[PDB]
């Protein structure tokens, strides 16, 4: 089986973890230190994680 | 491209080496120089991105 | 048109060759220059224009 989750208020976490004996592993990621890199980007993604809207100049 | 010490910019590649000090844009022979069509037009977008590289959450 | 060295663009034509890069408008008459009827306002649709040229899905 394979499923990914994009939860926003962690509630099923508790809902996922097992006592560790029953060797039941878990992908839990904390994306605060997840390092994605930034040279993966293309243009539209680029120009606006830098750029802003407020600029005319674009 | 005249920087300030008079430097004449062969490749602009080498902006990346180092910040380039470019010269003052004059009418006379002596210093004749004219402002390019992107000089003083990002400021502020120089100010937003020196922000961003200086944040504590990305 | 003026080129970058200085030369003078005498047919248009050339534009279909190849790209061609053009100096800086200046105000003094040595060195005259001035912005086309359209200058640096569309080019994020050359740059859609290249992600699609470059796309090997099509």
């Amino acid at each position: 089986s394979h499923i990914i989750i994009f939860d926003i208020h962690s509630e099923y976490k508790s809902a996922f973890e097992i006592d560790k004996n029953e060797d039941f592993n878990l992908n839990y990621l904390d994306v605060e230190k997840l390092k994605l890199p930034y040279w993966l980007m293309n243009s539209e993604e680029l120009e606006t994680l830098f750029i802003e809207s407020n600029e005319q100049n674009s | 491209p005249k920087l300030s010490n008079g430097e004449l910019v062969e490749n602009r590649q080498i902006y990346f080496n180092e910040k380039l000090e470019f010269t003052s844009s004059n009418t006379s022979k002596a210093t004749k120089a004219s402002n390019g069509p992107f000089n003083g037009e990002f400021n502020r977008f120089l100010s937003r991105f020196e922000t961003k590289l200086t944040d504590k959450r990305l």
